[PDB]
């Protein structure tokens, strides 16, 4: 029976999916024009890139 | 560096690509009036490979 240790196997998928998350996260656009921070600051001027 | 131009309607739209081009003889072909760069910015065009 395979869902015995069903427990200690969710602290450890809640900790992956949160981990996961929080980096998948990054390359979502907030309001910019993109989510790399190097493209902000070579595409736009600095008044418009801040 | 051209003489004929089409109307407003037309647009003649010729699509350079597939070679290195280089944003730094614009500024030597003809003293411009107006330069409103939208997202990026004039001084950095050299580097940007769009």
């Amino acid at each position: 029976t395979p869902s015995a240790l069903g427990k200690l196997q969710d602290v450890v998928n809640h900790n992956a999916q949160a981990l996961n998350t929080l980096v998948k996260q990054l390359s979502s656009k907030f309001g910019a024009i993109s989510s790399v921070l190097n493209d902000i600051l070579s595409r736009l001027d600095p008044p418009e890139a801040e | 560096n051209a003489t004929t131009f089409a109307s407003v309607y037309a647009w003649n739209r010729k699509r350079i690509s597939n070679c290195v081009a280089d944003y730094s003889v614009i500024y030597n072909f003809a003293p411009f009036f107006a330069f409103k760069c939208y997202g990026v910015s004039p001084t950095k065009l050299n580097d940007l490979c769009f």
